[PDB]
């Protein structure tokens, strides 16, 4: 064999043609960033959530 | 743990990845 798969079907291993060794894959860090803020009335200070 | 005998025993029964791909996460 020389592919890896998962129940959902996308490709999660790869075997290395030179060496003959097995990676894995994994996406790299997406996300969704976000703010906190106590009322810009009161104060302007925040903080970042990520 | 800090549940009853009883909700023991539902915490065990409910057991039936997916981790990050695609823009799909879960709060
Ligand atoms: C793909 O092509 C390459 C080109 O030659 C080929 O790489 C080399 O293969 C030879 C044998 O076929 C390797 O020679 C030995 O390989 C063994 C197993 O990897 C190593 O353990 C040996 O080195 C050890 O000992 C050294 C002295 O103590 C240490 O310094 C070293 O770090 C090791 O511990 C020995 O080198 C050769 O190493 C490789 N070359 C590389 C860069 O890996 C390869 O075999 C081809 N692949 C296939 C599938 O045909
Ligand atoms: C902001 O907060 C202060 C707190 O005393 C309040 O008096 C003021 O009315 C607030 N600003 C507005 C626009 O309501």
């Amino acid at each position: 064999q020389q592919f890896g798969r998962d129940i959902a079907d996308t490709t999660d291993a790869v075997r290395d043609p030179q060496t003959l060794e097995i990676l894995d894959i994994t996406p790299c860090s997406f996300g969704g960033v976000s703010v906190i803020t106590p009322g810009t009335n009161t104060s302007n200070q925040v903080a970042v959530l990520y | 743990s800090k549940r009853s005998p009883i909700e023991d025993l539902l915490f065990n029964k409910v057991t039936l990845c997916a981790q990050k791909f695609n823009g799909l996460t879960v709060l």
